[PDB]
């Protein structure tokens, strides 16, 4: 979204994104500032970010989320949106999907990968022996 | 292509949350708590296997178990 | 300035307890050497 | 005696057998 | 060598590798179909394992052949 | 100041540096039997082989375990021209696995094979005429 | 072992080599 | 020429022969030494380059005094190429300090 | 202009021994008590980790001048040690009688198990333990003659001792300096340069002139060294030192009055080495050092500090930046002001290169008299040099990564040389990655392709001087220049500046002192493995500083910290991927890097150098010119080196050095056991230990601190502990054992 969004000034850097994002997925992240803060990029280097909007292009989501950590804690940004770009071309809401952080628990959300009791009543792996079944299925 | 599965043990803390840093875990509402709240993994296919929540559990037996299995290019943390 | 509580820390003591093992063993090796089937 | 066969088969088993063997080894694990 | 250093120092080790060779002029048309990476943990206990065991074995069935010949021969 | 992002775009993962993007650099790696406009795969193939194999021989007659035998020029040629040959089936493997079936610019089945036939001709050739030098 | 014993031996071997290649290719 | 993407670079001619002929002149000072034989290093190394020429296939071995030469007058010379250039980009086209 | 004035604070910390018995009292987290065994060794991981203790410079500045002192306090202990030992228990003067027949001893062992076999028959009467640490030498270059002088200095070191614990105690409980103290880098760099430097070689030279050189001169004259007059003496009585030096008849006029060239008796500038004690004259080294204190002097007045002239660091740093480099060293006197780390690490790789250095250049120009025809000690001190250097340059790379990954600040490193660096860290580092698997293949391989060929009956196809030849024609022509200096670029020096380079051989004793070491092939090759091991060691260190702070493998490694097992077993696998697995991994192959050096010099010396030499100039070497064609196989390394030269460290059984073939049991034993720590995991020894512990439960004898075992990390810094303690230690019993038994 609002791919023309201005961008920190980098000079750079070698630990960008590679020909792969090209043909792959590839990351962005836009947030918003007031002030023309320094920040460590997550590829290695220093950048400050523009006072206003800010987007930048990375390979991997977990650099964007390191990137949006250091932005929350360093500074008290708690704008920042990561999407992901396809080589067709559509992009993808990833973080935070709904507008509320994680950990902030928030109505609207399924129970996703729950198991019933705890793991010392997992089934033995001889029960589920030549079948499409494992230990922690109920 | 790694399972994160939550157990009943969970005491609704988001410490897993909190710690995980691809975004694979969050809070939805609970009631088998105080808390109101418990983890879940919607995420799954972001996830590395770090287990970065793993550490972060309190319970006595982790109440939030990743496990090993399809590899993907998300799995593995590749950048190239 | 509770030197006697450090003294009787666990390195303090082992070391001491150690040497004066060591210092027994090897007095009765001086005055009794090459002992050997007693 | 047969003093060529070892001439003969020493240089296919060590140099074309194991250059073919890849060579059909990659194709088929690429494809 | 794979008994003392683990995976993490070679994985960083090889996207540096990555990058060079994805970033030279005259060899960027070759292009690798699997991406390269690490031996994985427990690969690299194998590899390790089966070197040090290989060495082992021909070490000392070099030695035992080499001074019972020699020393009654 | 000299140090740029190579597309002027930060964030990527590489820089334009001096040697790396440069006038004379960027005339050097342009015009090369790889990398030149209006080129056919046979003729890039026969080029970087006539060009690769004069200066494989040199190795093998000048270093081979036969160099001091009258037949260490014919011995250096016939191993380089087996390195020759162990070269073009690797070329035409990664073209067999990498590339598929579509138009012929080098970057399919059929271009990545016309560059492989093209770069063992120019090779064998290459070999021989620095053999034909040496041995004149 | 006589030049023509060598070679039907090789032949031999051969042969256990296609049952062989047939076997593994079955499997 | 651009030394690196668009950014132009300034090259002159002039550099090379200031520096060429600044080290020349230092160089060609004198020196009641033996292995530069009471003459500057200029004039010893061009009349090693002389001698070496006359044989042309055999080139100079390592007893030969041509090395020493050779270093001295390279390693002053670059040093008086390398230090022009970055006084004549840096104060004379302002590329500063 | 700032005022470079000191400011201190008193009885800022009480002295007592209420902290004493709270253990882990400097951390929060160990002060609430062990609960597991984990703490007994946290507990000392981090005691003299003083930036994890508190968060205030000022507090960490404090904690480390003082401790510098109890280090200083614990040298100087030892350095008293060293002395009363030569005084009381050494025969340092029978020694000095005669140098080359008596085998220096210091160390006298008591009759206890049988121990006292190890009292060597070293002559001079009493029989002890051979010392190959050159104290003898030493103090015979410095004027020593009798043991009063040796007991006098020990107690003097005795006393600095105590000072320099006095002066610990009190610059933490009476008066502690505050941060702008410590901050004050251009004075304390005046200081350094021009009086702890500077004054302390004036000093020295001083000494020399009035003591080391009377006192040498009439000990390299043949006269007893109980008959020499006290050093005292040449001082009052002038007329003894104009008899030696006649310059002294001109006094201190000549020098105020520029005649420097009438101190031609004393500042000479001979070259080389004393032809009768195998040294370097000692006008040469008094002059050395009278130059080396006036160019320190003059050096010492460059900064600016509480006066208008002088220099600032920071405008001169400021001050260098190019088109590459955006803002140069920008942001960098920062960074050495406010982290200790930073100086830790740039201190510690240049006292490391500087110890490789004196090792190099001690045992190519014998400076002490006597010390070249002592083997063992020649031996010792380059090898002991050599890994001092080694182990500071590994420690200089960890302390840069800890900087990087706790000090770094972006601000601060803001498009300057470091930051500039961290961009373009992977060309860095895969740039370096290539040329050290370059230099693997084309050094090792060298050595394995003359292996194969050997076994092969094909010796014409090998890289030798007979077959294929590589010879350092760039090394052996600086040869040839530095044995025609004397005369065409060094008009005054009368004679090479160390025989290694050429001219002619020294023979002292009966035994080669220094002699030209012709290079070859197999010098060729040897070079190139080393220039090798020191690129990958570097490889792995610059690696480990550069993405200490993040990669793209683990996006904030810095938030991870600088020592942490890993990051899980996510990403294919994140072990040792911290900036301390770095430094772990680095320790080996300087450990690797360091051993082939020192293989190497061991073999070339007493191949080529170390000998005896018979009547009429025939030389004959400890291993006649072997290592010309069997240094080039590694096959020849293991049969002409490790196993022709250890018969004299396994034989020695039965004999004095008996003991040094334990220690070459004894470590092989160590570097074992490291084995067991380096080729493990925790999981495996926590279960056990649950199993131990089971067992424990059942007699009802558990233990309160619950077991548990060694942390990954602490694992992995025990193995490499015992792997280069074992190491090590075979290699130093091995050199000691072989050179004592033989030359
Ligand atoms: C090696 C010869 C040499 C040296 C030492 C200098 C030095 C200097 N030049 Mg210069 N220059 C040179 C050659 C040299 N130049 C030539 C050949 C040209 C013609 C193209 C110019 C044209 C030029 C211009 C147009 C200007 C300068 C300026 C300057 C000063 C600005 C700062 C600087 O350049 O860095 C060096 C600063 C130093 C203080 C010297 C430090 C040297 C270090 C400590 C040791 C160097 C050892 C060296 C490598 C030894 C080499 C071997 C030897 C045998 C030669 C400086 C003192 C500027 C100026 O006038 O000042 C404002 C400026 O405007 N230069
Ligand atoms: C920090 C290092 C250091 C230290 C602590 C000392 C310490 C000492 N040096 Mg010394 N020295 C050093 C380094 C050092 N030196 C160095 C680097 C050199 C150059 C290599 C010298 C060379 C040197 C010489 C040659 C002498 C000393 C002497 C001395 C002692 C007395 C100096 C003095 O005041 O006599 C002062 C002597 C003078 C001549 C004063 C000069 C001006 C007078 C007043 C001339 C006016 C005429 C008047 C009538 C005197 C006639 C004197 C004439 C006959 C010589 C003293 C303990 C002297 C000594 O005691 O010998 C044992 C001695 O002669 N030093
Ligand atoms: C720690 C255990 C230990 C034990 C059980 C003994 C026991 C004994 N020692 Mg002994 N000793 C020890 C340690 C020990 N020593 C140590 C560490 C040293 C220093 C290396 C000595 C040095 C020593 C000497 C020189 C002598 C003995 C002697 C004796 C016997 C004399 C009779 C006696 O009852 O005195 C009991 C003694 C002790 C319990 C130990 C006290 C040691 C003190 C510190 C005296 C040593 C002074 C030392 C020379 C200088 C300062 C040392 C410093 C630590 C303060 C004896 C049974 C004497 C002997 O041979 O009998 C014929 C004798 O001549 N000891
Ligand atoms: C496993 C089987 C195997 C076999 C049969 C050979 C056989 C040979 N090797 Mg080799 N080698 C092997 C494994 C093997 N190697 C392995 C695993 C390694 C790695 C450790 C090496 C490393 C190695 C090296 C480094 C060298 C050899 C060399 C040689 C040749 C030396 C013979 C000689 O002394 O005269 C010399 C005979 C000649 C110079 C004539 C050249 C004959 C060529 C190479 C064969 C014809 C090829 C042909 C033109 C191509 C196919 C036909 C084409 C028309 C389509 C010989 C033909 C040496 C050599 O000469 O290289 C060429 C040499 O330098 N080998
Ligand atoms: C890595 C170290 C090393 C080196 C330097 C050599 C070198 C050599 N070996 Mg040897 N070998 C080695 C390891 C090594 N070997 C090992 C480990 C083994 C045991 C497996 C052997 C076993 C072996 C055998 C059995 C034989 C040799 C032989 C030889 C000689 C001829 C080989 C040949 O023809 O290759 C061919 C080389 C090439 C085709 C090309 C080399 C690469 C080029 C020159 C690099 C140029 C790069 C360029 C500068 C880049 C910039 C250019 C661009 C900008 C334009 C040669 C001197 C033969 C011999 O008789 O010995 C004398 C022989 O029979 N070797
Ligand atoms: C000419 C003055 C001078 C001298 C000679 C020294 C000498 C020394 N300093 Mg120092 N320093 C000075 C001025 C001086 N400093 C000033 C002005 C500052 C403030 C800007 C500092 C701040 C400073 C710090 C922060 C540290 C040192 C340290 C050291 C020691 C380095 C360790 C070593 O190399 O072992 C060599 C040891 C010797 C050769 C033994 C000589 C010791 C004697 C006592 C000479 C030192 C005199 C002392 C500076 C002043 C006496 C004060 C008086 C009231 C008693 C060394 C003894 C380090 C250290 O080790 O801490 C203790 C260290 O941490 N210095
Ligand atoms: C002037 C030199 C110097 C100084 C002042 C420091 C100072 C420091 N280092 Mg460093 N370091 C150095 C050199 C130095 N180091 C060298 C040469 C190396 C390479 C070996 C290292 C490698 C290194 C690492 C990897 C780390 C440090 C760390 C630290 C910090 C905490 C140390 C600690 O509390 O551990 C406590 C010390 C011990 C428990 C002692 C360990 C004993 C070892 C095994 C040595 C045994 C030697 C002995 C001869 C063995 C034989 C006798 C035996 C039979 C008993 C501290 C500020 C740590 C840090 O920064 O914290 C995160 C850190 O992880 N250092
Ligand atoms: C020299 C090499 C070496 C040595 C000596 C050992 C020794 C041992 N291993 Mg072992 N191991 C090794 C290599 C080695 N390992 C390697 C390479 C591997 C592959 C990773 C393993 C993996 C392994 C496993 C998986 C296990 C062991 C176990 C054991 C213990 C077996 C029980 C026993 O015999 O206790 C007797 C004690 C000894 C033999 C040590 C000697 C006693 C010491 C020297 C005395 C104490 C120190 C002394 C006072 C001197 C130091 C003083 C100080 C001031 C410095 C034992 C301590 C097993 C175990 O835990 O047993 C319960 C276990 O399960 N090892
Ligand atoms: C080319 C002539 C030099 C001979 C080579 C050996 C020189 C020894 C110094 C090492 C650095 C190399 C010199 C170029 C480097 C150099 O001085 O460039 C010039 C430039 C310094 O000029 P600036 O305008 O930045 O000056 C401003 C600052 O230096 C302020 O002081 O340095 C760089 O910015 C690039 C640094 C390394 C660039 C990558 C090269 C890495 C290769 C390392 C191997 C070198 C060759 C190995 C020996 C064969
Ligand atoms: C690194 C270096 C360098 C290098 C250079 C070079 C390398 C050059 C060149 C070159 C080359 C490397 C060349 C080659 C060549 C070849 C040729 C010139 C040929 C030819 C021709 C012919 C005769 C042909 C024929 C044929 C035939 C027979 C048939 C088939 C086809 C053909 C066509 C192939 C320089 C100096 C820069 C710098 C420094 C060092
Ligand atoms: S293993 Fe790591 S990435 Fe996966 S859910 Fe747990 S913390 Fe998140
Ligand atoms: S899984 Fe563990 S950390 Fe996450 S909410 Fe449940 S108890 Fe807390
Ligand atoms: S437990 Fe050990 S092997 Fe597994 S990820 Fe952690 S450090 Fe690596």
């Amino acid at each position: 979204l609002n791919l023309k969004m201005p961008s920190p000034s980098f000079l750079g850097s070698t630990g960008g994104w590679l020909r792969c994002a090209e043909t792959e997925e590839k990351y962005a992240m836009t947030w918003s500032s007031d002030q023309q803060h320094i920040f460590e990029m997550p590829t290695g280097g220093a950048a400050v970010m523009n006072s206003g909007d800010n987007l930048l292009y990375l390979a991997r989501k977990e650099q964007a989320l390191a990137l949006a950590t250091q932005l929350r804690t360093q500074f008290k940004i708690q704008d920042y949106k990561i999407y992901r770009i396809f080589p067709s071309g559509e992009v993808q809401y990833l973080h935070p999907k709904d507008g509320v952080l994680p950990y902030q628990v928030n109505k609207g959300r399924e129970q996703v990968g729950r198991v019933k009791s705890t793991i010392g009543k997992n089934v033995n792996p001889a029960q589920v022996k030549f079948t499409s079944k494992a230990t922690y299925d109920r | 292509a790694h399972t994160v599965k939550i157990y009943d043990n969970c005491i609704g803390c988001t410490q897993c949350v909190r710690a995980c840093p691809l975004d694979v875990l969050e809070m939805v509402p609970w009631d088998g708590c105080k808390a109101g709240q418990m983890a879940s993994a919607p995420r799954t296919e972001d996830c590395v296997g770090c287990k970065r929540c793993e550490t972060a559990c309190p319970t006595d037996f982790l109440s939030i178990r990743v496990y090993l299995g399809g590899e993907t290019t998300r799995s593995m943390g590749l950048a190239y | 300035m509770n030197l006697k509580k450090y003294l009787s820390t666990a390195p303090v003591v082992a070391t001491l307890w150690l040497f004066l093992t060591a210092g027994i063993l090897i007095e009765l090796n001086r005055f009794f050497p090459d002992s050997l089937f007693y | 005696s047969a003093s060529y066969l070892p001439s003969i088969l020493v240089p296919t088993v060590g140099l074309i057998l194991p250059f073919a063997s890849m060579a059909i080894l990659f194709i088929a694990i690429e494809k | 060598m794979f008994l003392i250093s683990w995976r993490g120092y070679w994985q960083e080790l090889i996207e540096t590798l990555a990058w060079a060779h994805e970033r030279t002029p005259l060899a960027n048309l070759i292009r690798w179909k699997d991406k390269p990476v690490a031996l994985s943990i427990v690969q690299a206990r194998l590899v390790g394992l089966v070197h040090f065991t290989v060495g082992y074995i021909l070490t000392y069935a070099a030695f035992v052949i080499a001074s019972t010949a020699g020393k009654f021969s | 100041d000299y140090i740029k992002p190579y597309n002027n775009d930060p964030f990527v993962g590489h820089l334009a540096t001096p040697i790396n993007s440069s006038s004379l650099t960027r005339a050097y790696l342009s015009q090369l039997p790889i990398y030149r406009r209006g080129v056919s795969p046979f003729l890039r193939g026969l080029e970087i082989g006539m060009a690769h194999g004069y200066f494989l021989i040199g190795p093998f007659v000048q270093l081979g375990p036969l160099r001091n035998t009258d037949i260490k020029y014919l011995a250096g040629l016939l191993s380089a021209i087996g390195l020759i040959v162990i070269l073009t089936l690797g070329m035409l493997l990664y073209g067999a696995v990498s590339f598929t079936n579509d138009s012929q610019d080098l970057e399919s089945v059929d271009g990545w094979r016309q560059l492989a036939s093209g770069f063992l001709l120019g090779a064998v050739g290459g070999a021989g005429f620095a053999y034909l030098l040496l041995t004149l | 072992i006589t030049d023509n014993q060598v070679f039907v031996a090789l032949i031999m071997a051969l042969v256990c080599g296609y049952l062989a290649v047939k076997l593994a290719k079955q499997l | 020429f651009e030394v690196s993407d668009g950014e132009p670079y300034p090259l002159n001619p002039a550099v090379i022969f200031i520096a060429l002929i600044g080290w020349s002149a230092v160089a060609a000072i004198p020196s009641n030494i033996p292995v530069l034989g009471g003459t500057g290093l200029t004039q010893a190394f061009l009349a090693s380059i002389q001698r070496l020429l006359a044989q042309y296939p055999t080139g100079p071995k390592l007893d030969d005094p041509f090395w020493f030469y050779l270093i001295v007058y390279h390693v002053g010379l670059f040093a008086l190429l390398i230090f022009g250039q970055i006084g004549y980009a840096g104060y004379a086209k302002g590329t500063y300090n | 202009e700032k005022q470079v004035k000191v400011v201190v604070d008193r009885d800022v910390v009480p002295t007592s021994f209420e902290k004493w018995a709270k253990p882990g009292h400097f951390s929060r987290s160990l002060a609430k008590g062990p609960k597991t065994t984990t703490w007994i060794w946290n507990l000392h991981a981090d005691a003299h980790d003083f930036d994890s203790h508190t968060s205030s410079l000022e507090e960490v500045s404090r904690k480390i001048f003082s401790a510098h002192f109890g280090q200083l306090a614990i040298i100087f202990i030892w350095l008293s040690g060293m002395y009363f030992h030569g005084a009381r228990f050494s025969n340092y003067v029978a020694w000095l009688s005669n140098p080359t027949g008596i085998k220096p001893s210091a160390q006298v062992v008591w009759p206890i198990v049988g121990q006292q076999i190890l009292n060597a028959d070293v002559g001079g009467g009493m029989q002890g333990i051979q010392i190959t640490s050159g104290l003898f030498q030493l103090w015979r270059a410095s004027g020593i003659v009798n043991e009063l002088q040796l007991y006098v200095t020990a107690l003097g070191g005795l006393g600095m001792a105590g000072l320099m614990i006095f002066a610990g105690w009190f610059h933490y409980h009476k008066a502690a300096p505050k941060l702008e103290w410590f901050q004050n880098v251009e004075s304390m760099l005046n200081h350094h340069l021009a009086g702890l430097l500077g004054l302390g070689s004036l000093s020295w030279a001083g000494h020399q002139i009035h003591v080391s050189l009377p006192i040498n001169k009439l000990l390299d004259a043949g006269v007893a060294p109980s008959s020499i007059p006290l050093p005292h003496e040449f001082i009052l009585n002038r007329n003894l030192m104009a008899e030696l030096y006649p310059s002294f008849q001109q006094g201190l006029v000549p020098f105020f009055t520029l005649n420097w060239k009438q101190y031609s008796d004393i500042l000479t500038f001979k070259g080389g080495l004393s032809p009768v004690t195998g040294g370097l004259w000692l006008t040469d080294v008094a002059h050395h050092h009278l130059a080396i204190a006036v160019l320190f002097l003059v050096a010492g007045h460059m900064y600016r500090t509480n006066w208008g002239i002088g220099h600032s660091i920071k405008q001169i740093l400021e001050a260098h930046k190019g088109p590459l480099t955006g803002e140069g060293h920008k942001g960098l006197y920062e960074i050495l002001t406010t982290s200790w780390h930073a100086n830790l690490a740039i201190n510690l790789a240049m006292l490391g290169s500087l110890s490789i250095i004196v090792a190099h250049h001690m045992y190519a120009m014998p400076p002490y008299p006597y010390l070249a025809t002592d083997y063992p000690t020649q031996l010792s001190l380059f090898t002991h040099h050599m890994w001092i250097g080694g182990f500071c340059i590994v420690g200089a790379g960890a302390h840069a990564a800890i900087y990087m990954v706790r000090d770094y600040s972006p601000t601060v490193n803001f498009n300057n040389v470091l930051d500039r660096m961290i961009r373009h860290r992977d060309a860095i580092i895969s740039h370096l990655n290539w040329v050290c698997i370059f230099l693997g293949m084309h050094s090792f391989g060298l050595y394995i392709h003359n292996d194969t060929m050997r076994a092969l009956g094909r010796a014409q196809d090998m890289f030798s001087d007979t077959a294929i030849q590589l010879q350092p024609v760039f090394a052996q022509w600086i040869q040839q220049i530095h044995t025609l200096a004397p005369g065409n670029t060094a008009v005054n020096a009368l004679a090479t500046a160390s025989y290694a380079f050429g001219a002619d051989t020294v023979t002292v004793g009966s035994k080669i002192a220094m002699m030209p070491i012709k290079l070859g092939t197999a010098d060729f090759m040897v070079h190139h493995i080393h220039a090798f091991t020191i690129h990958v060691t570097t490889l792995i260190l610059l690696k480990g500083v550069l993405y200490a702070r993040n990669s793209r493998l683990i996006p904030d490694k810095a938030n991870l910290g600088f020592r942490f097992p890993c990051d899980g077993p996510g990403r294919g696998g994140t072990c040792q991927v911290s900036a301390w697995d770095h430094v772990f991994l680095g320790l080996f192959w300087m450990y690797n890097a360091l051993s082939i050096v020192i293989f190497h010099f061991s073999w070339k010396m007493q191949s080529d150098v170390w000998g005896t030499v018979t009547s009429n100039g025939a030389i004959s070497h400890i291993t006649g010119g072997n290592f010309a064609q069997s240094a080039i196989t590694i096959n020849g390394w293991l049969r002409d080196f490790l196993w022709a030269q250890a018969s004299q460290v396994i034989q020695s059984y039965g004999s004095s050095l008996s003991a040094y073939g334990l220690m070459f049991l004894g470590a092989h034993f160590v570097w074992a056991f490291s084995l067991m720590f380096l080729f493990s995991g925790r999981g495996y020894w926590q279960e056990l230990i649950e199993s131990i512990v089971w067992a424990h439960n059942k007699l009802k004898v558990a233990p309160a601190i619950a077991p548990r075992a060694l942390s990954i990390t602490q694992g992995r810094a025990v193995g490499v502990a015992h792997y280069l303690l074992g190491g090590i230690a075979t290699t130093w019993a091995f050199f000691l054992a072989r050179i004592i038994a033989v030359g």
